């Protein structure tokens, strides 16, 4: 939502540790997607539990391939995200 | 510079560990000179001749004689100069790692310098042999998302103004069909005086398992492969045919000569990996290191190449 | 084309020193940073100088970039490698502070990329560090220090 | 001027990559000589 | 685009096992029969006027004249060959018969065809003879081998 920080990109467990680029720095990776109906050229927005849905955007993420899915819940679509809208 | 640098004699030490590509198996010794180059062009010029009409009768007295022309070709080859880059443990970190049986955290995905090479450069030389086969570079099964490269670059498969033959969906399992492309797509190979030279087939998986069955009633101890081989044995002046398989390769038959006239490797003496000098150090226990690889330098001769897609749609 | 590929005549004067940056050739930007963000992309037609934009194809081949702005402004494109077909890019999360296309102005003003990459007085994307400089006949460029996106 | 010879004490970084081609040509040339089919 | 030699380079080396057919190509400079006696001039060239009818053009003054692509009442003669590094086009005067491949307007063995105000020959004063059809080189350019000789009514 409108209370976006950061990306979380890594984890340390053991610490309880999450590394997070900032929402001023651009990232292009593999992120958590909502579901399976998001296309290339599509306009993506983080919802409440941190997931890209597709689309009132105050950032700018667009999807460069299409969603993947791994496990029951878990679908990864590689994102490039490049700051905020206006 | 050992004695100062510790990557540098790591790689050193593990650069043996790294196993030989599988393109070499592709190409005759004579087939491959290495060029001095990283990112350019190399252009050769080729000479030809022409009749403008036919000719004339020398009778009496003549002025107007007919005439022949000539004309020039500059070949171009294009080199490209690709990187990347990898995550390693620092060198004064390793100890506090160093479990007992494996060296690295496990997850964390993070390993030695010497370990961390060895894999990225396997990884790179498949990439690599890929390109040589295949002539485009992409990462995904599907093959989408190939990286734009520049023109005059061309791969055995992807090589412009030679012979190519579809197979139609229908006749995907037909081996009698598919044996008549190939027949079609031999007869159109033009190898002029260099004829008297040993062939080469790259045939996927699915391909070599339809080789073996008998030769079509049933035939005894003729097999559709032993008919490849004499029909491409016509040809050759009965030259040596090696026949191999890549699983690079789908729903595809290459058939190209091993004459060093007609088709010629010439890549950059660096095209294989090669560590960079710059490492990104910082106050944690992880480090960054490059990799540097050339691609590039593929020359064959017009309409040299059969290239048989069978379409499985 | 960055670099005039039409020869010189004449061997250039190097007397004097001052008004001798206000060229086409010029690439980069007046002040750098060592811990500026850099990217290397496809590119599509002569973006250089002007910002970018991506571009998706069918797929088949992978994203480039295009001179463009508005709404879909990505970067600029502060350098060009004709060889390879490489145009260098600066994100527009990172600020860049040179000398950019204008469209054929003053200190002080807000200037807004077109559809065409150009800069044109008014969201506000960069403000104008001097006036108009004409180098041909349609050929502006101006002195610009991009701060990214505010409305 | 091959990393397969004990011998060779690369001086620089300059001369470590050229060792690094020289060591990739020889075995190359060793894989055809071994090589039968 | 137009020119004889063309800019981008070939990706592959030439087969050279065929010899036929191997002479209709664009960069084939001069004439299919050509004679020892043949009188040629070249001329400063205004625009690029190779393989079409030519005639004078005149500045201001300042300049000496030039020869430009063209044709009808005002040919002078065909050019046959042009030297890009000194711009000088070859040029045959309409005296002299000319036997060779010229651009075609965008025709069977036997047609009549005179120059147009392009330099460019089209189907009928009459000025050469055709000796083959149309071969396409482009989807513009068509050349014709044709034989000139002078004007007659």
């Amino acid at each position: 939502g409108e209370d976006l920080y950061g990306i979380c990109i890594d984890i340390d467990e053991f610490s309880k540790t999450a590394t997070i680029v900032p929402i001023t720095n651009n990232f292009e990776g593999y992120l958590v997607a909502k579901d399976s109906t998001v296309k290339v050229k599509d306009k993506l927005i983080f919802n409440k539990d941190g997931a890209l849905e597709k689309v009132k955007a105050t950032i700018n993420a667009t999807a460069l391939t299409d969603a993947k899915q791994i496990s029951n819940e878990v679908y990864l679509v590689k994102v490039a995200v490049f700051g905020n809208k206006a | 510079l050992f004695d100062e640098n510790y990557y540098a004699k790591a790689v050193a030490n593990i650069i043996g560990e790294v196993k030989d590509p599988i393109m070499y198996k592709w190409f005759s010794p004579d087939q491959i000179e290495d060029v001095d180059l990283q990112m350019g062009y190399q252009k050769t010029v080729k000479w030809d001749a022409f009749l403008n009409a036919n000719p004339t009768t020398i009778a009496n007295e003549v002025n107007t004689i007919s005439t022949i022309g000539f004309s020039s070709e500059v070949v171009r080859l294009n080199y490209l100069k690709l990187q990347y880059k990898f995550r390693h443990l620092k060198q004064t970190s390793e100890k506090f790692y160093t479990s007992d049986s494996y060296i690295g955290d496990i997850n964390n995905n993070l390993l030695p310098f010497a370990q961390a090479y060895k894999l990225a450069s396997s990884e790179i030389i498949k990439l690599i042999n890929h390109f040589v086969l295949t002539g485009t570079v992409s990462i995904q099964k599907d093959g989408k998302n190939q990286k734009r490269l520049l023109p005059n670059m061309y791969g055995l498969l992807n090589m412009p103004e030679q012979i190519k033959e579809e197979v139609a969906s229908g006749d995907k399992d037909k081996m009698d069909k598919i044996f008549e492309k190939i027949e079609a797509g031999l007869s159109k190979l033009e190898l002029g005086d260099e004829f008297s030279t040993p062939m080469m087939v790259i045939v996927d998986p699915a391909t070599s398992l339809k080789l073996v069955k008998p030769y079509a009633a049933a035939s005894s101890c003729e097999k559709w492969e032993d008919v490849l081989i004499q029909t491409i044995k016509a040809i050759n002046n009965r030259e040596d045919v090696y026949i191999e398989t890549s699983n690079l390769l789908k729903h595809k038959i290459l058939i190209y000569p091993l004459n060093s006239e007609l088709i010629k490797f010439k890549p950059s003496k660096y095209m294989l990996p090669t560590p960079n000098e710059q490492v990104d150090k910082d106050s944690t226990d992880v480090a960054h290191s490059y990799i540097d690889f050339v691609l590039g330098g593929l020359l064959a001769t017009r309409k040299t190449i059969l290239q048989v897609n069978i379409k499985q749609s | 084309m960055k670099n005039p590929q039409q020869d010189s005549g004449l061997l250039s004067n190097s007397i004097d020193f001052r008004d001798q940056n206000l060229i086409f050739s010029n690439s980069g930007g007046v002040c750098t940073s060592s811990k500026d963000k850099i990217e290397n992309y496809p590119a599509k037609g002569y973006p250089y100088k002007r910002g970018v934009k991506l571009s998706f194809g069918d797929g088949t081949t992978e994203l480039e970039v295009e001179a463009g702005g508005g709404d879909d402004l990505y970067g600029v494109c502060s350098d060009i490698d004709e060889f390879s077909g490489m145009a260098t890019v600066i994100p527009i999360t990172n600020n860049f502070t040179g000398y950019l296309t204008l469209k054929k102005v003053n200190p002080g003003d807000k200037l807004n990329f077109n559809q065409h990459g150009e800069l044109e007085k008014v969201s506000v994307n960069a403000i104008a560090l001097s006036k108009a400089h004409k180098l041909t006949e349609d050929l502006f460029i101006v002195l610009a220090s991009v701060f990214g996106n505010r409305a | 001027a091959s990393l397969l010879d004990s011998n060779f004490v690369p001086i620089n970084f300059t001369e470590f990559v050229q060792a690094i081609s020289n060591t990739y040509k020889q075995r190359r040339i060793q894989f055809y000589e071994n090589l039968k089919r």
